[PDB]
């Protein structure tokens, strides 16, 4: 089971 | 108690003889009770019971006691099994002389006749002195079941087994090094035989059952790229039918096929979509399957920006109209840095049909600068048909589908070309295989026999990390592994011109590892806390170093592969020069081997093989050597498998002393540790790795895996240079 809740403000800092 | 024999003749029961065999089998094992086994099997005996049935009964008896608390039953059962198989093939425990055996088998049409032409009777006598039949006593019950089930030469109708393990091993070696100069031929044969008979090197299921027999079909992996044309669509389809009839896993790139609604011939026709063709590939794949489901597998790749991506992403969804579902094929979504950046910034992703954006598709694999240039250009160009979607939506749609089916794979195309053995300008890597670990260049066909096309093939094998004392043992092992598999490329048959082209041109190999988990266990390291990073770095440097040494030595002897000039290796570039720099922050182990000496030698004498390493899953090979599968952590201490004879149990290697050392799959708190180890491994691997991602519902609030977590792990993998991602396991609890 998955909870489809994405926080784009939290992911934005990530450095690829 | 009367006993019936093979000719159907009656003798009196001899309980002391039985006990002797049990005693024999038990020699050296700990915690196994012979009485316990006798009690359980004697109660099922009856007047006039055939002798074979007595053997089966005691075997099973032993087998049913396998457990974590008494793992040596695995061997008690095994030895009993071996004993029974010996008598079943040779009519006694002691195997016949190699020469006599081979002569008999050749006459029966069970072994290739070249064996007798290629070696003299004196040479077979010499080979017999290498064999150690007592090595049969080192297998585990599970392993003997596999051997008897799909490796040993036998009559499938009558149920007769004609050989034993040690003849298999010696003859495989014999065949693979048959074209070697007489001065070194038998030296190599003995060394290879020791390697494989003492479980240091693992060979794929096809080689293990075929080499020595009359067949020549040993290909298990074929990568096919399909162009945007009815001729190419037909070619691809024809190619798949030929290959799935022979048991090869197929990797299909169908990303160029134009989108639904697109114009055909001008404005006289309007495309039907890819779905229809995808369904045609699926039937080709399943064309040689019992009923139409069993065996013949394939993974189909496509870009994330394709115009039909939303319909492609839900093809295996188990809820939908039959005309929009292609459920019996796995899919691999292809992503690159730009796509991830749109996600992080919360921007949109633009979807295009490959036919409408000149240069974009190629740029996607071979030049990220050019891809960004073209991509932004075409976004603003109003004449191009496009569609905009929210990056968060597309990523979640994709991840939701990957979560629910477990089979929606990812492929980071940029990583596959910026850190690889090939020059992207000449021979880019545009897809993977069935299990997402192979990554070889491909060219579309215009006809089945088109000689200008290229179908990738890969020969595999693996090193058993639990069977080596120190890492310098890998020098000998790499020599044997590379030489034997290179010989195989000239031995086997090629049904399609284009596949021969790639194999003879680039001579690509894929050697990987099994028993990683055990290896980490005995060195007191785990997967999840970062404690194995440096050991993994040290270990994978050795493997890649010695493999390149072996291949390089072979090129000196026999010439580099024809198309060696299309590799990055040809330009003096090495795995250690192009890896993802983020890796430096999670591992500090130094290089221990002379890479610069090797750099020069590669440049000068080249490589026999364009690619040497690739980390693949393994179930069946690992079973034969009682080893943890590939690089994955065990799911538990004991493995249970179903069989016609009964329940097959296998206890992880050295459970007795390492039970607390192991780190079981569901014990890890997350994927970070494991993802870092895959990253470290990818520094040195030519191809790719079959990485898994694992999630346990009961570790999350309300038993639901957050999309946040799924996206976070995706990004982490990208950050440490992971090229592909295979299965996603969700727990059933
Ligand atoms: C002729 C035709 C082609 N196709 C599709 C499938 C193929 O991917 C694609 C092209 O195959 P073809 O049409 O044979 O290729 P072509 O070189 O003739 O193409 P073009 O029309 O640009 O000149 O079009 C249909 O879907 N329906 C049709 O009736
Ligand atoms: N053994 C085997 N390999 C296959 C088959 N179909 C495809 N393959 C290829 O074999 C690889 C699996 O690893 P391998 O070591 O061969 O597995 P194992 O020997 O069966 O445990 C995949 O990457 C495929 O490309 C098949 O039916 N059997």
């Amino acid at each position: 089971q998955i909870d489809s809740e994405v926080d784009t403000d939290d992911l934005s800092n990530f450095q690829l | 108690l009367l006993v019936t024999k093979r000719d159907g003749s009656t003798e009196r029961i001899n309980l002391d003889k039985i006990h002797r065999v049990l005693d024999w089998a038990a020699e050296g094992l700990h915690n196994v009770s012979i009485s316990q086994v006798e009690l359980r099997s004697h109660i099922q005996f009856y007047d006039g019971i055939k002798t074979s049935d007595i053997h089966e009964t005691i075997i099973k008896a032993a087998a049913d006691l396998i457990s974590r608390d008494a793992p040596d039953y695995q061997y008690l059962a095994a030895r009993l099994a071996i004993f029974h198989l010996r008598k079943k093939a040779y009519g006694q425990f002691e195997p016949p002389a190699l020469y006599d055996h081979v002569v008999k088998m050749v006459e029966m049409g069970k072994y290739d006749n070249h064996l007798l032409e290629d070696y003299t009777e004196e040479e077979f006598k010499q080979m017999d002195t290498f064999i150690d039949h007592d090595r049969d006593m080192t297998f585990s019950y599970a392993a003997v079941k596999q051997l008897e089930g799909k490796y040993l030469v036998q009559n499938r109708v009558t149920g007769e087994i004609y050989e034993s393990a040690q003849f298999l091993y010696i003859l495989v070696a014999a065949c693979l090094f048959s074209n070697y100069p007489r001065e070194t031929r038998l030296q190599y044969v003995k060394r290879f035989y020791d390697a494989v008979s003492t479980f240091k090197i693992s060979l794929p299921t096809p080689i293990m059952s075929g080499v020595r027999t009359p067949t020549r079909q040993f290909s298990s992996c074929v990568l096919i790229e399909c162009g945007d044309s009815l001729d190419s669509i037909n070619a691809t389809s024809s190619a798949i039918v030929k290959y799935v009839s022979q048991r090869a896993g197929i990797g299909i790139n169908a990303g160029r096929i134009r989108a639904l609604g697109s114009p055909i011939r001008g404005g006289e026709a309007f495309h039907t979509g890819c779905i229809p063709f995808y369904k045609h590939f699926q039937t080709a794949v399943k064309s040689a399957s019992q009923g139409g489901v069993r065996g013949g597998a394939a993974t189909l790749f496509y870009p994330m920006w394709h115009l039909e991506v939303e319909s492609l992403l839900v093809l295996k969804n188990n809820r939908g109209v039959e005309g929009n579902r292609v459920r019996h094929m796995d899919y691999g979504v292809q992503i690159n840095k730009l796509m991830y950046t749109r996600l992080l910034k919360g921007e949109d992703i633009t979807l295009f049909s490959p036919s409408d954006v000149p240069g974009l598709y190629d740029a996607f694999f071979a030049d990220q600068e050019e891809f960004e240039r073209l991509y932004t250009k075409y976004e603003k160009d109003d004449s191009i048909r496009k569609q905009r979607v929210k990056a968060v939506e597309l990523f979640s749609l994709m991840m939701q589908e990957r979560a629910s089916t477990g089979r929606i794979y990812i492929q980071n195309v940029d990583h596959c070309n910026t850190h690889s053995p090939f020059d992207p300008a000449i021979a880019p890597v545009r897809q993977s295989n069935l299990c997402l670990e192979i990554a070889l260049p491909t060219k579309p066909l215009n006809d089945v026999n088109d000689e200008n096309g290229e179908i990738a093939l890969c020969t595999l094998s693996a090193f058993n990390l639990g069977a080596i004392n120190n890492l310098d043992e890998l020098e000998e092992l790499a020599i044997l592994a590379v030489r034997a598999l290179d010989a195989l490329l000239d031995y086997q048959d090629y049904p399609i011109p284009a596949a021969k082209r790639g194999a003879m041109g680039r001579r690509t190999l894929g050697i990987g590892v099994i028993n990683f988990a055990y290896y980490l266990a005995k060195h007191g390291k785990r997967y999840s806390d970062g404690s194995a990073n440096n050991l993994t770095h040290k270990t994978f440097e050795a493997i890649q170093y010695y493999l390149l040494k072996a291949s390089n030595e072979l090129a000196k002897e026999q010439g580099a592969c024809p198309w060696f000039n299309e590799t990055t290796y040809a330009k003096g570039i090495l795995p250690i020069d192009t890896y993802k720099k983020d890796l430096d922050t999670i591992a500090n182990e130094p290089l221990h081997y002379d890479w610069e000496a090797l750099r020069e030698s590669i440049k000068t004498h080249g490589l026999r093989n364009s690619t040497l390493s690739a980390l693949m899953p393994s179930e069946t090979s690992s079973q034969i050597s009682n080893a943890t599968n590939g690089i994955e952590p065990p799911r538990g201490y004991v493995s249970i498998k179903a069989s016609k004879d009964g329940i097959l149990r296998q206890v992880v290697p050295d459970y007795e002393h390492l039970h607390d050392a192991y780190e079981l799959l569901w014990e890890m708190p997350g994927n970070d540790g494991y993802l870092q180890l895959v990253g470290i491994m990818q520094k040195f691997i030519d191809q790719s790795i079959s990485a898994n991602t694992n999630y346990d519902p009961s570790r999350f609030p309300s038993g639901k895996v957050p999309m946040q977590q799924l996206l976070k792990d995706l990004l982490t993998a990208y950050k440490f240079g992971v090229k592909t991602l295979y299965y996603q396991n969700t727990r059933d609890g």
